[PDB]
């Protein structure tokens, strides 16, 4: 029995470590031909996308902090060949990309950083952009002056495409992954433990109620 | 002289020719926050006595004996009352080994303490689902303490010759027919298991072969004696 | 800030010492404690008494092969057996530590401490002469031309544990010769055949170069 | 007769520069296909792999150190092509991924750093992960609240894949590289002189004892 | 300034803490207020 | 319990724990009941006598409702209540 | 591709595959080829304070071999 | 930490004076010793 | 086994002839040596 007797240091259980080790949220599939697809792709900024931050995140109801995006790429086959891409970064309330060519990627105030695919994964620092002093996990009451949408959780949105006029026959499988600087929490929540049904809202299926301990014989026998 | 202890009393001869293995004496358990939390009991009246094991009968063929620590007390007197009832375990050892021999035999025996002693599984036969491992008898001999198989390798796989980097000591019956080393706590972690893990095991072996005339006593008794030290136990479990 | 790359970039030196990306930051490990018989240096090994195997042949199976007999049924101002003094050499060094030692090294220099044991008998005398011929020479014929050197004397019907300090050697080697000053004093009643054993290791000016590897270890690996 | 007399420095003794200049110690095959294969390959991190090292590691009992790993890479072939990467440790306690595509590659907790192939080889730095104080290469003793198999001397693992849903055909070998930072060994012990026979466990052949120290004609002749 | 690189390079280390262009310069957040229930550690929900 | 919850978010963990025991019957009604704690590397007990052996305590909650206490160690078969 | 210096005294390597690559005390580099060339730094390794460029006399305890 | 990179990277001068790694770290060589019949220029030579 | 538990010594007579021992008190069944 390896039993410990030695008091470890107390740096790993602060919220700051607790949601640093930067993980995947989104991934999205971006293919270029004719007349048949696209050729760009858009994806609204999210938190709540994959569950298992989504509970970390529930743990409280009012957070705020900065956001450390980095965008990798392959091909959906896996090479990585000399092509030149375009993300673009929307601020809230900015018009998203419609089309490949439209105008709004051409436009100043949306920023935007163009790499090869043979460079390193881009990485970029968005700041706290709530109108508010923190992000509401929660906002009982309705946003009228449909029900519970938070007025400002959006950070903004991206788009991606390549840079060129030709559709070039192109099938990428991009990923992301999402550090977060200087977090600072507030009003702990207690732990959701039923699994969810569909996003933004937390519903709950009132049949299948799941139990948080599991099930043994008796209360007399421990094991 | 006399050594007398708790309610022991051993005679031996006048002698400050003893090793201190590594250099340092024994002590008990400093600030962790075990010792914080709670008070490890602290036994230094009665468990320390030197105990008397059963006398051993080196001959003209014999391979060599072994203990293991604490197991060797883990059934013996109070000390073993506290050690399968507390599953946190500390001490130091005062180990005093004697022959009783005439000055007309000879013979080199060889005293070492090794940490970690790890025996080894013989009957070479390379499977997973064989894995001829000692059996629990042999790696825990207990009180008695078995013996070996193939000394010039330590049925560990190691070589003896190298054996003295160990906390040793030269038993020759022309010299001295006693011999004595203190060992501290060795372990990397403060406390452990007290009868699931030892932590270090005595050996003895005859590098010199007892040899004798006709008319001698055809085997010499080789007696162990042992004193804890500092020890310390914690979690009484019933 | 301009700059410019050299040549070396990207290259991976087995040897070089650098550091990495700590891939758990802010990590806290289990803290050291004083644990006795610590290390800082392997010279600290190479100068601990080890047993030679000096019986090195093929007739001798167990620990025998590190005993010298010694009878009286062997004559006086004869040789009784002798060896060299290499440590990382095919001989009774190999079975040292100093020997397995200078295996993990090319160059060692400096001096050596030999020392010999005896058990018999107490009320057993003798006389061995010990005598250490430096290289460059042949080991001596006789005892004659071995006392014109630097050699001891040894009664080991008085004092046992002997010991003897070679003054230098580097990297033929020098010899180490016990001979029978004279026969083995015996009284009534004892056998009359005992055994010497002989011990060596490193003094503080030893000194270690450049590592390689071993050859002994015949295994590339196990699994 | 080149017989140095010049006492050579210590430095190279030490037991820092006794487990430095970074070797390997595993090399792993990943070849991606159809449904004839993995996709993926999983390494368990060891020490004793190749025995030249292990003996290093059993002169002593009780050692602490960091770890510095570097992963090459190329094909069987030896081609080196632009292909993007994921290698990911895993330390202990926690569940190995199963399959190329499967959840545990997307764990956020589970560390993971990706790169090109025709990236320089990646490095990274484990700390100390132990919950003892120490590692034990020797835990005489079951761990029960089959034998000797210490609690604790899982650093953890690895697994390594590329980032695609394609089946990349696609045959690589993998070579990882170890440094060792910052050593602090305890309890010097003797070196080991049998060839062993299976890892973890320090067994040996009973009758093909080898000899440390080989043979000569007599023990009269030195040579 | 001539220099050199050594491996590492180009790699992304899901772990590691380094910063990255803040694509708002000069931007300004709204700044924070004495919001009542913070917290700065786990252990104090564990305790 | 949020503590089993948080220490499924990681490894290893150690300390001291404070387990506490609430009643809720009439004012008037009054027991005794023994809280008994094994350390690890035992069984729970037989009866009451072999556990009355040990760390435990009593509590009369005819008198005094909220009862605690704390359990000294713990790491990572465990400790019974 | 692989570089490995061999300091003296050691075995060199005899074939492609064999073990003396795999080996730690002798260092090694590994480079791509579009990777610009390798630069090493070797100290002196001699036992003496200098090399002998002329040593007249056998070594022996065919001539002039330093 | 940005930076920009200019022509003169990836190249090998014959003639430059740079450093490299030494690959034998914390080695010891052997130390000097005063020889005699020393230069330190080969105008001595020339004279 | 079971005596070395109690109040004992040891004597190698080989060495130091004549031992002595002191019982620490009877009154008046009765101890044993």
């Amino acid at each position: 029995t390896r039993c410990v007797m030695n008091r470890n240091g107390v740096l790993e259980a602060t919220i700051s470590h607790f949601f640093s080790r930067s993980g995947l949220v989104g991934v999205v599939n971006l293919t270029d031909g004719g007349t048949d697809t696209t050729g760009y792709a858009v994806w609204d900024i999210d938190i709540m996308g994959f569950v298992q931050l989504r509970r970390k995140c529930e743990m409280f109801t009012y957070m705020r902090f900065n956001a450390e995006f980095t965008f990798v790429t392959t091909t959906e086959n896996g090479e990585a060949r000399p092509f030149m891409l375009q993300y673009m970064y929307v601020p809230p309330g900015a018009p998203k990309p419609t089309g490949r060519d439209a105008f709004q990627w051409q436009t100043a105030t949306n920023p935007s950083v163009f790499v090869k695919l043979t460079d390193p994964p881009a990485q970029v620092s968005v700041p706290f952009m709530s109108p508010a002093s923190a992000y509401q996990w929660f906002y009982d009451g309705y946003p009228t002056f449909t029900y519970g949408q938070c007025p400002n959780n959006m950070m903004g949105t991206f788009a991606v495409r390549v840079v060129s006029r030709v559709a070039s026959q192109l099938k990428l499988q991009t990923r992301v992954y999402m550090k977060l600087k200087h977090v600072r929490a507030w009003i702990p929540r207690p732990i959701r433990s039923q699994p969810y049904l569909l996003k933004n809202f937390p519903n709950y299926d009132s049949s299948k109620i799941t139990y948080s301990a599991r099930d043994r014989a008796s209360i007399k026998q421990a094991n | 002289a006399q050594l007398t202890v708790g309610n022991s009393s051993i005679t031996t001869q006048e002698a400050a020719n003893i090793v201190l293995a590594y250099g340092e004496w024994p002590e008990y358990c400093p600030d962790t926050d075990a010792t914080a939390v709670d008070k490890p009991t602290r036994p230094d009246v009665s468990v320390n006595r030197f105990y008397t094991l059963d006398s051993k009968m080196w001959q003209e063929n014999s391979t060599g004996w072994y203990w293991k620590f604490p197991d060797v007390l883990n059934k013996t007197g109070v000390f073993g009352q506290n050690a399968q009832f507390h599953y946190l375990y500390r001490s130091g050892f005062c180990l005093h080994v004697q022959c009783n021999a005439s000055k007309f035999h000879q013979g080199a025996l060889l005293v070492a303490v090794i940490p970690e002693f790890v025996l080894a599984g013989r009957g070479s036969n390379t499977k997973p689902n064989e894995a001829p491992h000692p059996g629990f008898n042999t790696t825990f001999p207990g009180t008695a303490g078995a013996s070996f198989n193939d000394p010039y390798v330590l049925d560990s796989g190691v070589p003896l010759s190298q054996s003295l980097i160990y906390p040793h000591q030269w038993i020759n019956l022309r010299t001295n027919n006693c011999a004595t080393i203190i060992v501290p706590y060795i372990n990397a972690v403060p406390f452990d298991s007290a009868i699931n893990h030892s932590n270090f095991g005595l050996i003895v072996v005859p590098v010199s072969p007892l040899k004798y005339s006709s008319g001698a006593t055809t085997a010499i008794p080789i007696t162990v004696t042992i004193a804890p030290l500092n020890s310390e136990f914690g979690g009484l479990r019933q | 800030l301009p700059t410019e790359l050299r040549p070396g970039t990207n290259q991976f030196l087995t040897t070089e010492d650098d550091t990495a990306a700590p891939i758990l930051p802010g990590f806290s490990p289990t803290p050291s404690i004083h644990i006795p018989g610590e290390v800082r240096s392997l010279l600290e090994l190479c100068r601990v008494e080890t047993i030679l195997e000096v019986n090195n042949t093929t007739d001798a199976t167990g620990l025998n092969r590190l005993l010298i007999p010694v009878s009286a049924q062997n004559k006086a101002d004869e040789l009784c057996a002798a060896f060299m003094v290499d440590p990382g050499r095919i001989g009774p060094w190999q079975s040292t530590l100093v020997g397995q030692i200078c295996r993990y090294y090319t160059q060692w220099s400096g001096s050596l401490k030999v020392t010999f044991m005896f058990t018999g008998s107490f009320m057993a005398t003798g006389k061995m002469l010990i005598a250490y011929s430096p290289p460059g020479s042949a080991q001596p014929a006789n005892r004659e031309t071995a006392m014109l050197g630097t050699h001891v004397i040894w009664d080991f019907g008085l004092q046992s544990s002997v010991s003897l300090v070679i003054p230098w050697i580097s990297n033929t080697a020098g010899v180490v010769t016990l001979w029978y000053q004279t026969n083995y004093v015996v009284p009534p009643e004892t056998p009359g055949e005992a055994y010497i054993i002989a011990m060596g290791a490193a003094q503080d000016n030893f000194t270690l170069k450049i590592c390689k590897d071993t050859d002994e270890v015949t295994q590339q690996a196990v699994l």
